[PDB]
């Protein structure tokens, strides 16, 4: 799941390790989303990614359903017995495994695993190094 | 609602139809109001311009799903060339089934044949009917997709049949108390439905009989009504399609879009219908609810507009322009944050004990969606 | 009811055809009048020519109704019995017979064709004594 998710938001989350050793997340505020006053077009710190979990549960289901209907289509076409049986076992296992994306412990494990992929070395110490950039209320 | 999800779940042909619509028919996009569309589904208001191959494939798949017993809502709009679509609504005094007979149907065939020969000429008759047991009794639809003469001649024929009393004489022989107004003036001027498509809270039409009457250009006096049914062999959806010239058996002789976007908008519309319109009449509380809904996103502007048409004397010269003025003010407003909570509170106040079943049905359907989708495998976050 | 029966063919001068209509009871000189009317009828001759018949006339003998007939399956001497070809049901109305449902009959085998086709049989099930 983590590789696909990294393919999902490669431009919206960054994981970095502070001096104290606890991983922290940063996300890019986009217009038209829940937010505080005047942090548009800026990176904000975060501890427990909310939108990440919501995306795990909501948007990923569409790709899961795409896989399911692709399996439907391949099963529909006429073929030999062995291939049909193989597809039947594949579908039977996959539908059982598909419901796991809603489990809390599974989501926590997925986040913990994915925090390694999202890491970008040397990101905290390069914040605000440029003196010519200032963050204002509207950009 | 629930039945649609169930059929989508335990029927593979519904999955095939959905995949076909999403993949193959998506590229055949058509504008919502353009005349180029030939197939329209009112469930999602989809419009398509399928060529002959896509049309026949859809006809066959609709045939399979109908033979399985699904629920269809497809429609087709007649072009400049089409067969004969007739919307015969029987309004009987008594809701008792009339035993129509093949001889009477053939007599009706001869009557309409006489009615239509008074024009340019050079055929299969299909008689389908409602399942009866309903107020005002059932309805009938004769379908003649053989020819192609969709023009003002169709309007002339409809006008000629409008005043016909021999057909009314047959109806009175069958004990019908609606000899007139039974045939709508827009009989061929409305988008009909493909065979097997049902109606909202109404069972789909089922075929009654099929007849064959070959046109005789040399001897129009000869009217040989003779047919062999064998109706299971033919693809009924494809054969009965008006635009399908290449059928086997037959021969070629605003707010609605918003509620489609959001079921929560449907919910809001219901709860808005719940409370009395007195609060709408006065400017203060109506402006309060306008601000409350404006806080909930910006695409709900038509929805308030829908609530605006009530009391048009207040809407026009007033409400119409002051509504948009208030919306422009709320576009920058951050001082007040009245939300939908106040609306549910008001609904609970004014009409108690009646919105509770509405919300119960709402989240009952919400969870039923999940339980159908995931085969009862309950888990967190659901 | 209209029943068309014909020879098993494969014989000189093609086969012979007998339409049998036992519904009514009007055995009189009116039958001779109808025979005469069909004798000079040209539409039936044109239909036969469409079927490639070189003998439009003399096929309908003037003494058709003045001779005894044969029941279904009654062959001629050193010949073969007739076999049914088609059966079409066409009701009639005294007020206005303009409407004509000649719609084809289904499953004729369920009836005793010998009894139904008999002229003297009024109590037939499929047929009626008009």
């Amino acid at each position: 799941i983590a590789k696909v998710i990294y393919a999902m938001m490669g431009n919206k989350f960054v994981v970095d390790v502070d001096s104290n050793g606890k991983y922290v997340w940063f996300e890019f505020v986009l217009p038209g989303q829940p937010m505080n006053q005047g942090e548009i077009w800026k990176w904000r710190k975060e501890v427990n990614p909310d939108e990440l979990h919501i995306y795990i549960s909501e948007n990923f289901s569409r790709v899961m359903d795409r896989i399911t209907e692709h399996i439907k289509y391949h099963l529909s076409q006429p073929h030999e017995s062995n291939i049909l049986n193989y597809y039947k076992k594949l579908l039977k296992a996959f539908e059982r495994s598909k419901s796991k994306i809603f489990n809390d412990s599974f989501k926590k494990g997925v986040i913990r695993q994915a925090e390694f992929l999202f890491r970008q070395r040397s990101f905290i110490q390069t914040l605000d190094t440029n003196p010519h950039l200032l963050g204002v209320g509207n950009g | 609602t629930i039945q649609l999800t169930a059929q989508r779940k335990y029927l593979a042909e519904v999955q095939a139809l959905e995949t076909l619509l999403t993949r193959e028919l998506s590229v055949f996009l058509t504008e919502p109001g353009s005349k180029k569309t030939n197939i329209i589904n009112r469930i999602t208001g989809k419009t398509y311009a399928l060529p002959s191959t896509e049309l026949l494939r859809l006809y066959e798949h609709l045939e399979q799903c109908r033979k399985q017993g699904a629920l269809m809502y497809f429609l087709e709009r007649q072009g400049t060339y089409s067969g004969l679509m007739l919307d015969y609504d029987l309004k009987l005094n008594t809701n008792a089934v009339p035993p129509l007979e093949p001889p009477a149907l053939s007599r009706l065939c001869h009557r309409i044949f006489v009615h239509i020969k008074n024009s340019s000429v050079l055929i299969h008759f299909f008689f389908t009917l409602k399942p009866e047991v309903v107020q005002g009794k059932y309805g009938f639809h004769v379908l003649i997709p053989g020819l192609k003469l969709a023009a003002s001649t169709k309007k002339s024929i409809i006008g000629s049949l409008q005043h016909d009393a021999t057909v009314q004489k047959i109806l009175h022989e069958q004990g019908v108390t609606n000899p007139e107004s039974c045939l709508d003036p827009h009989s061929a001027s409305v988008p009909s439905l493909l065979y097997g498509s049902s109606k909202l809270n109404h069972k789909p039409y089922q075929l009654k009989t099929g007849f064959e009457l070959v046109f005789d250009s040399s001897d129009p006096d000869y009217i040989p009504i003779h047919q062999i049914k064998n109706l299971e062999s033919y693809n009924l959806v494809s054969e009965l399609s008006l635009t399908n010239e290449q059928g086997s058996l037959v021969r070629p002789v605003s707010l609605s879009i918003l509620m489609l976007h959001d079921p929560e908008a449907r919910y809001l519309h219901k709860i808005l219908n719940l409370l009395p319109p007195e609060y709408y009449v006065e400017y203060p509380l109506w402006s309060n609810v306008v601000f409350a809904l404006a806080n909930t996103s910006a695409n709900y502007r038509p929805l308030a507009e829908w609530f605006s048409q009530k009391c048009p004397e207040k809407w026009n010269t007033g409400g119409k322009e002051k509504l948009e003025k208030l919306w422009n003010d709320a576009s920058h407003h951050t001082e007040k944050k009245i939300t939908k909570r106040s609306i549910m509170y008001w609904a609970h106040k004014h009409a108690p004990q009646q919105y509770k079943e509405i919300v119960e049905q709402g989240y009952f359907s919400i969870l039923a969606e999940y339980v159908y989708s995931y085969n009862g495998m309950l888990e967190h976050y659901m």
